[PDB]
RNA sequence: UCUCGCCCGAAGCGUUUACUUUGAAAAAAUUAGAGUGUUCAAAGCAGGCCCGAGCCGCCUGGAUACCGCAGCUAGGAAUAA
RNA sequence: GUUAUUCCCAUGACCCGCCGGGCAGCUUCCGGGAAACCAAAGUCUUUGGGUUCCGGGGGGAGUAUGGUUGCAAAGCUGAAAC
């Protein structure tokens, strides 16, 4: 099923077979990019930025309407968070569960879940070191987590 | 015996999203035509943000598990 | 660049210049250019004309072709005029071709990505929906390919043209099909 | 998880033949899996088939003939050097002139006895009879 | 089965099933030889000929035969157009 | 077990068959390796000395 | 590339293997197998024919094979890296 | 198709569904099983999805002895003679 919890549900999304938008969404790639710079200036996730266009502004998958992907669009003129978002969110709760243990040093159900979240970090450190976007000197012990909220 | 290549379009709506042969998803874009000032709003049906239009500046969709529902006197169609 | 364009293309290349003369294509075809063309029989005696397109300039042949296919048919016979582009089909590096100090290869210049994108190009006014490689009981391959129902009668007669054109380009035995589009 | 997807396919046909059905589905494809069925088509143990084009990785729908008793995969794909096939002839195929074995030779996917006409040989894909 | 001398040694051809294409054995006593009659033209009178159906056992047990007869009559083309 | 055009078969298969002719187990016709397989024990008991002595008389 | 003497040599002189088939390379002995009536047989590498001496005598045999893995060369570019 | 706020307006409450994953059930000659029984204990002499732990006649015995941990009670690893 999944990694650290045995659930074998199947909740996925599928792109249809159909290609770029037929009649509406009169919106160029230069016009998509100028909105999408405006969003990540306001400080949102690439997982949130895709949501913002998807509901509000009628936009489909950005791959069709631009020819490219929203992180490659993002890196073109330097708006990187420079610590990727898979590693960002899992740290963003790994700090909190350690903090929750600091006032409950008997909540061992939360202690076991820390092991699963510490498992997921050091696996994902191994992948990002392999694509060399995360350098080989990089580490993660305790306080690296703290200031990097 | 059984058919795979030519099933019935009755059968395949019933089957799950990614379990049919073409796998095209079950959401749609809906044309919320609020009477606010002028604007026709294209908005995803299975939405997640409070879709606030820019002219009238009120709520057009509720975030709900499943699909959004509309607020008061908002009419829609599909763009196809 | 070492070209001298021949007679039927000169009948073609004058026709575009005749279309930017005080019509709806003046500043348009002043920014639209030429590659090549061919003159191909399909069905016996009825010959389908096709032209070729520079690939970054395809969207000028794409967004504007419906009036433009009317115009060039007025100047050429009222026969079938279908539009495709200039695809550089690059082979894979075999071990004994060389390591020629070349680049990777892109997948807009490779064979599987090339000739599936011409099925895109031929049926422009209708989006393709689904191909089915029906494997006949031999070493032959049918391409049964679904088509849209919205502009269906627009690409009704074109299917008589299409199977003959796509065998000379590619070498594949197709069969365009009209079922419904299924949301 | 999903590994050795030729073994995926050859359980689908096996469970549909012993159930006695008419036509089956195999949810991934490969040029491995296209050419392996192309071996079976040229010999005629199974009927026509037809590959539904998904833009990601398609599916295969096989009209069954009903000949097959067993369609298997050799699982690690042992390499085959020649004059070692008579060993696999005694081992796998039931009789002396029935069945075939599918080989991955230097010039493509071939047949059991077509391999020693080529006199090249190669790694295994499986067996059927 | 014939050899290189073309010799008929082989005893009988067992009735291969209609749907399964499976061999009906000798001691498989749940086989069936179904026979549906021909009718004429406009008159609707009995032709003195017919068409023979043979089904095997595991089809017969699992209820599969009832799909097999009418579809083979459709594969004949004698029950629908 | 070997291939048809196998020259190792063509020298070894023939010379074994010629050996069977020089004993006279076979006929001077059938020169195929399956006709070797059709043999038996009683040919060899005939071609022993006393039985060909029993076929050339004076054996009693 | 015709720097060397329209085709040829040669010269710039290649991301690798794995795998596959050829090609080399090996010591015999032993084993499979050829040939030979050692009287047959286990053996062994023996012998076969003419010349009544008489021709300062003829002919063939003492093979073939598998020799793991590894290294080498030349063909094959499917699958797996 | 009812019924609760006030009645369009939303959700409640049942009613007939179809989808997903879930604990279970009924029946079946799919076959498997030494059998009880099993929709997995099936797709197995028609034997090769990937992968970890393990049993090899009963006794002696997780015993003697070693190391190793435990404050201790004991744990892990583990024979042989006969
Ligand atoms: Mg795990
Ligand atoms: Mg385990």
């Amino acid at each position: 099923g999944r990694m650290h919890a045995p659930g074998k549900g199947l909740s996925q999304s599928a792109l249809p077979y159909r290609r770029s938008v037929p009649t509406w969404l009169k919106l160029t790639s230069d016009d998509v990019k100028e909105q999408i710079y405006k969003l990540a200036k306001k400080g949102l996730t690439p997982s949130q930025i895709g949501v913002i266009l998807r509901d509000s502004h009628g936009v489909a998958q950005v791959r069709f309407v631009t020819g490219n992907k929203i992180l490659r669009i993002l890196k073109s003129k330097g708006l990187a968070p420079d610590l990727p978002e898979d590693l960002y969110h899992l740290i963003k709760k790994a700090v909190a569960v350690r903090k929750h243990l600091e006032r409950n040093r008997k909540d061992k159900d939360a202690k076991f879940r820390l092991i699963l979240i510490e498992s997921r970090i050091h696996r994902l450190a191994r992948y990002y070191k392999t694509k060399r976007v995360l350098p080989p000197n990089w580490k993660y012990e305790s306080s690296t987590a703290s200031a990097l909220v | 015996a059984k058919d795979l290549l030519h099933p019935s379009p009755e059968e395949e709506k019933r089957k799950h999203k990614k379990k049919r042969l073409v796998q095209s998803p079950n959401s749609y874009f809906m044309d919320v035509k609020c009477p606010g000032c002028y604007k026709i709003t294209t908005v995803f049906s299975h939405a997640q943000t409070v879709v606030l239009c820019v002219g009238c500046s009120t709520v057009l969709c509720q975030p709900t598990g499943g699909k959004a529902r509309l607020t008061e006197g908002c009419s829609f169609r599909r763009k196809q | 660049n070492g070209e001298k364009p021949d007679e039927f293309e000169s009948g073609i290349s004058q026709a575009l210049l005749e279309l930017e003369m005080n019509s709806d294509l003046k500043a348009q075809l002043r920014e639209l250019n030429i590659t090549a063309a061919k003159e191909i029989e399909v069905g016996g005696g009825r010959k389908a004309i096709i032209i070729f397109v520079p690939v970054p300039q395809l969207k000028s042949f794409q967004k504007i072709q419906v009036r433009l296919v009317r115009e060039l048919e007025k100047k050429f016979s009222g026969k079938h005029v279908v539009f495709i582009a200039q695809r550089r089909i690059l082979p894979k590096p075999t071990r004994k071709s060389r390591t020629k100090n070349k680049q990777k290869r892109p997948r807009s210049r490779t064979l599987t990505a090339v000739h599936d994108a011409i099925l895109e190009d031929l049926v422009f006014p209708s989006e393709i929906v689904g191909k089915r490689i029906r494997v006949k009981l031999d070493g032959s391959r049918l391409i049964k390919v679904h088509l849209d129902k919205a502009q269906q009668n627009n690409v009704e007669h074109k299917v008589e043209t299409f199977s003959g054109v796509y065998k000379k380009l590619t070498g594949k035995d197709v069969n365009f099909e009209f079922p419904e589009f299924q949301l | 998880v999903r590994m050795n997807v030729l073994a995926d396919a050859l359980k689908s046909i096996n469970n549909a033949e012993k159930r006695g059905k008419r036509q089956v589905l195999i949810r991934p494809c490969s040029k491995v899996i296209v050419r392996f069925l192309t071996v079976m088509m040229k010999h005629g143990y199974i009927g026509e088939f037809e590959i539904i084009d998904d833009h990601r990785a398609g599916k295969i729908v096989v009209n069954l003939t009903g000949r097959l008793n067993k369609c298997g995969v050799i699982s690690p794909r042992f390499d085959v050097q020649l004059k070692d096939l008579e060993k696999w002839q005694n081992n796998l195929l039931p009789s002396r002139q029935f069945g075939f074995i599918v080989l991955t030779t230097s010039a493509g996917i071939m047949d059991h006895e077509e391999a020693r006409r080529k006199h090249t040989g190669g790694k295994i894909l499986g067996f059927f009879f | 089965m014939q050899n290189d001398a073309g010799e008929f040694v082989d005893l009988y051809v067992p009735r291969k099933c209609s749907a399964s294409n499976r061999i009906i054995g000798a001691k498989d006593h749940a086989s069936i030889q179904m026979n549906v009659a021909e009718v004429d033209k406009v008159t609707g009178r009995f032709n003195g000929q017919f068409k023979t159906y043979a089904i095997c056992g595991a089809i017969r047990r699992m209820g599969e035969s009832d799909d097999s007869i009418l579809r083979l009559a459709k594969a004949d083309g004698i029950v629908s157009k | 077990t070997l291939d048809e055009k196998d020259p190792r078969r063509l020298f070894e298969g023939n010379a074994l068959l010629r050996r069977l002719v020089r004993i006279g187990v076979l006929d001077e016709g059938k020169m195929k390796l399956d006709y070797i397989l059709g043999l038996k024990i009683e040919d060899f008991l005939e071609r022993r000395l006393q039985t060909q002595v029993f076929k050339l008389g004076l054996a009693k």
